RNA sequence: CGUGUAUGUGCGUCCAUGAUGAAUC
RNA sequence: CGUAGACGGUGAGAGCCCGGUACGUGAAAACCCGACGUCUGUCUUGAUGGUGUUCCCGAGUAGCAGCGGGCCCGUGGAAUCUGCUGUGAAUCUGCCGGGACCACCCGGUAAGCCUGAAUACUUCCCAGUGACCGAUAGCGGAUUAGUACCGUGAGGGAAU
RNA sequence: AGCUGUCAACCGAGCGUUGAUCCGAGGAUGUCCGAAUGGGGAAACCCGGCACGAGUGAUGUCGUGUCACCAGGCGCUGAAUAUAUAGGCGUCUGGGGGGAACGCGGGGAAGUGAAACAUCUCAGUACCCGUAGGAAGAGAAAACAAAAUGUGAUUCCGUGAGUAGUGGCGAGCGAAAGCGGAGGAUGGCUAAACCGUAUGCAUGUGAUACCGGGUAGGGGUUGUGUGUGCGGGGUUGUGG
């Protein structure tokens, strides 16, 4: 539930707030990792890449 | 002392032959002299080196 | 050097004389000074040495002709002509030294050398009055008040 | 856009016996960023976990070189982060004990 | 070394509150 | 039957098993050369093919001298080209070259000039080839390779 | 209709029709160092000003862009005196460095050979320096030739030729003309009596006016020399 589309379609501040909140969950699937306790460890690389994809998007925004 | 200012003159190079024909790596230096040379006429006055055939040709002005 | 003398020259010649003199005298004395220019193209260098020479006679100021300019700065505003706009007055020919004593002597008869005259202090850059200082000696630096006209 | 997060600067929390011993403590270790200092710590864990930080002492330590049939391979140098809260500070549950 | 508070205003302000020569032959 | 028996792989010599090969062919985008356009100076505003005597028209250069460089030319009879030093030419009746000079002459018009494409090479990329090597060979390097190791360093430098 | 590079196996996962992994092109991000360039430095570490906040009972702190060293327009100032300059200041455009070979220019060995050795050779080699370009100068003949109806913009290849020559005439070195080919085209400035034309110093006689022929006026190109530069006057050897 975070395609490209659906990120372009969001909001620059949406996209940013989106983006926190990955960045949030990011964080706890880092602690739940080193404390052994994180099954899904694809869970970091979706994430992970669901970061990049907002920051592309915004890019792609500042960029025209 | 061998690189005049105006023209670019510089040294050649060339070999000193003795008379038992040995031949030595030299240097034809051009013949710069320190002219203090005003470029404007207004007066101020600048050192620099220009070789005598600029002196000669006019190229320093010593106003 | 072939060089027409501007000047007298004590053992040289007379003022307006074409004389050839050795590279050096011609380079660090005659022309330097003033007292004579090369003989360069003679259609020009006729007539320039001869008003060298005028140019030098009347435009010279002795210690008391300092004063007497001086106190004739009473002149009135002096006008000059020069190639500006009309909306804000940027010259296009930017005013000379050489402009300025024409327009003086053209208004008046104060005869002075072009060097005199702190043009780029007045840094007139426009259209209108614009105080210029003319230093005559070193003690006396006449004000005129030389007005701009477009052309 | 370059949106910062304080979550960048904390990596991991720090899971061994000594840091077992400064959570009951009351003083968490964490993996920090190699770039970070002690002021941007403070600040990144007060935002993060709403806590007060009393201080934060922060340590480099050097990656083991190990040995391989291909020579030696040093892993990778860590920043810790030890932080002791204020005396109410809310501890900090998220390392799972 | 800094921030929010209180103690004193230790002198002067828009005034008043001291020092200075302020002018002629 | 193969208009496709190139080369490889596949459990041992495969045209017909596979990648492919001869050859049905393919590019949104980006980058390279084509046609037509917008875009860019000069003329019709008398030159243009003939007529004719006289005046004016490329410099510290050419030349020369000293000392060198380079030309087959090692200074020689030493031309042409050229560095530095000094001295220093008019305007075509000029000047330079033909390895002195009258010149019979011929050739060309330097120095103020400047300016074009068509030949060498391969770090790199693609496709290939070999009466080349085949693990002490071939690159130092088929293997951790400019690595290990040696050296303060430049640097040297494997074995597998 | 397989897929998370590999040495190189072992959890977790998603990929499909919401077309995988992979391949190609164009982009984004691109830490720090390095010409490295905000300053410094033991290449991988410390700041200034701008705008953000970041909470704040508050102060460090963090992200983003920007800040090194010559010349030139728009430009601004003009020290020592005269300033009519050097410098200072803003802005903008460029250079720093690297790269295997090849190019051009310049500097330039010694082993070595001469059976010694210095001329000479080695060798204009190795190396070095400066600089490119995709290729690199000349260049549209102060050219060659030899009395020929000669060739004809320039470079490379083969010959000429290991010849002519050159050479302690030793060791060695060593062309060019001509001829056969590769490729093929003769571009532009241009100076010149006079000008449309802005700036030096003189010039008010305000006329010998500057009009390009005469032809009457006339207070007019400012009446008179000019060096510079954008176009003319306009441009090869059998000149303009």
């Amino acid at each position: 539930g975070t395609t490209p589309g659906e990120l372009r379609e969001l909001t620059d501040d949406e996209l940013k707030d989106k983006l926190r909140e990955s960045k949030e969950e990011l964080f706890n699937l880092r602690f739940q990792m080193a404390t052994g306790q994180l099954s899904n460890n694809r869970r970091l690389r979706t994430v992970r890449q669901e970061i990049a994809r907002v920051y592309t998007v915004l890019r792609e925004r500042e960029l025209g | 002392a061998a690189v005049c200012d105006i023209c670019g003159k510089g040294p050649g190079f060339g070999k000193s032959v003795s008379h038992s024909h040995r031949r030595t790596s030299r240097r034809w230096n051009p013949n710069i002299q320190p002219v203090r040379a005003v470029t404007r006429p207004g007066g101020n006055k600048q050192r620099i080196n220009a070789c005598t055939s600029c002196i000669k040709a006019g190229k320093v002005s010593r106003a | 050097m072939k060089l027409i003398l501007t000047a007298e020259v004590e053992h040289l010649g007379a003022a307006g004389d074409t004389v050839e003199v050795k590279d050096g005298y011609g380079r660090n004395y005659l022309l330097p000074r003033g007292l004579a220019i090369v003989a360069s193209r003679g259609a020009e260098r006729q007539a320039e040495e001869i008003r060298r020479a005028r140019e030098s006679k009347v435009i010279r100021d002795i210690e008391h002709a300092n004063e007497l300019k001086t106190a004739l700065e009473g002149l009135g505003d002096v006008t000059l002509s020069v190639n500006a706009a009309g909306d804000t007055g940027k010259l296009f020919g930017s005013v000379t030294a050489a402009d300025v004593v024409n327009a003086i002597k053209k208004a008046g008869g104060p005869n002075l050398d072009k060097r005199t005259v702190q043009l780029a202090k007045a840094h007139i850059k426009s259209v209108g009055t614009h105080p210029v200082t003319v230093k005559l000696h070193t003690g006396v630096e006449a004000k005129v008040s030389l007005n701009v006209v477009a052309q | 856009a370059t949106i910062t997060d304080p979550r960048d600067i904390i990596l991991a929390p720090v899971i061994s016996e000594k840091s077992y011993g400064l959570i009951e403590d009351n003083v968490y270790t964490f993996v920090v960023h190699p770039d970070s200092n002690k002021t941007q710590i403070k600040i990144a864990i007060e935002k993060i976990f709403d806590v007060k930080v009393d201080s934060v002492n922060t340590a480099n330590r050097q990656g083991k070189r190990k040995r391989t049939r291909t020579g030696f391979g040093k892993r990778k140098s860590t920043k810790r982060a030890i932080v002791k809260l204020a005396a109410g500070s809310k501890p900090i549950d998220l390392f799972g004990a």
